[PDB]
């Protein structure tokens, strides 16, 4: 995340970090104490022997003794990820669930018909790169940005028709603030009281961006409300399933 | 801005919102209370119901709702969203449904 702050323990309690051979390469999301939604992107072929990831919860500083490390039992990835940008989501089925508790929770799902609203500004987090030629960060960094509209994004001078129905971007015109490499898979969640009391929804799931925080080169992100039935269907279908699958 | 199907924090009953009156109706307990508390929870952005129960108006009172709503437990499997297959009804034994969903999207700490 460039142009954020360092945030603290129980802030973002969703936040887990996904590693592969001992580096983190991933953010991703809790649904339950079981399952973690994150971007399909974070499995390329060279990262897909399960016992090799781990998933690291509970702590916002990566060399923290006191954060929980499992193992995954299955990863579901949506067989539309082409590249395997659209559809560039996945669930990861953790060996076994993590305890909730002050520092562990899950997020929320957009509610149904719940839309996006242009102009809003949420949060997103994540230990990647503070700059792009810079190094992750040791501590979760959180940052705000806006909703931008898909006419604005989709202008010859932003991303020129690459932004698909199922994707949206966040960012400042101006650049300055946004996601960057080793945030993706993590959380782009808004607060709302729609349900009479405020609770964080996960509304995009960090996958790419041109460079990080340039100027008219906003980070995109997956639009979570566009697969909600996606998720539901995958956690039925695949509760004891192990290893990687295409829903 | 409400979302129209809510469920209380104090015994977890489910609310549905009948726009034709401005008030929140209870739902009445049926064969299918599993699925109708699944597809209630997944509704509201919840992951699932993690249990539902049975009230009784007599015993748990109305709470501030106005009359139940009863769902065409055939219809029931084809759907997505709760409120298309649901209809006024008298619901004659006084029984609705509470469901328990997975919490999520809050901070616990002081
Ligand atoms: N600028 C951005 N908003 C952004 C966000 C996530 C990214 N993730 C990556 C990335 C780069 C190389 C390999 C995997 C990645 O997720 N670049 C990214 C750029």
């Amino acid at each position: 995340i460039v142009g954020g702050r360092d945030t603290s323990l129980g802030r973002w309690p969703w936040q887990v970090s996904l590693r592969y051979d001992g580096a983190h390469l991933c953010g991703g999301s809790l649904l339950s104490g079981d399952w973690v939604l994150t971007a399909a992107h974070c499995f390329p072929e060279r990262n897909r022997v399960l016992s090799r990831w781990r998933v690291f919860a509970g702590a916002v500083a990566q060399a923290s003794p006191h954060g929980l490390q499992l193992g995954v039992q299955a990863v579901v990835y949506h067989g539309g990820y082409l590249p395997f940008n659209s559809n560039d989501i996945a669930l990861v089925h953790l060996s076994s669930p993590l305890p909730l508790t002050e520092y562990i929770q899950p997020v929320c799902l957009p509610a149904a018909g719940q839309a996006l609203v242009d102009g809003k500004i949420c949060t997103v987090t994540g230990w990647g790169n503070t700059q792009y030629y810079g190094q992750q960060a040791g501590v979760l960094q959180e940052a705000r940005v806006p909703i931008i509209s898909n006419d604005v994004c989709n202008g010859a001078d932003f991303y020129g028709n690459q932004i698909k129905p199922k994707m949206f971007c966040a960012g400042y015109p101006e650049g300055g603030i946004d996601a960057c490499q080793g945030d993706s898979g993590g959380p782009f969640v808004c607060e709302d009281s729609i349900s009479r009391t405020p609770r964080w929804r996960l509304c995009g799931i960090v996958s790419w961006g041109t460079g990080c925080a340039l100027a008219q080169k906003p980070g995109v992100y997956t639009k979570v409300s566009d697969f909600r039935e996606w998720i539901f269907q995958a956690i039925k279908t695949h509760s004891e399933a192990s290893g990687m699958v295409t829903q | 801005p409400l979302y129209p199907v809510q469920v209380s924090s104090a015994d977890a009953r489910l609310m549905v919102f009948d726009k034709t009156e401005g008030t929140w109706r209870l739902l009445c307990s049926s064969r299918s209370n599993a699925r109708v508390a699944g597809l209630s929870c997944e509704e509201m952005g919840f992951l699932r119901a993690l249990t539902h129960s049975e009230l009784d108006v007599r015993t748990a009172g109305a709470a501030g709702t106005s009359g139940f709503f009863c769902v065409d437990e055939g219809r029931l499997p084809h759907t997505q969203r709760l409120l298309e297959v649901i209809s006024v009804c008298d619901c004659p034994r006084g029984r609705f449904l509470a469901a328990i969903c997975q919490d999520c999207g809050r901070r616990k700490l002081p």
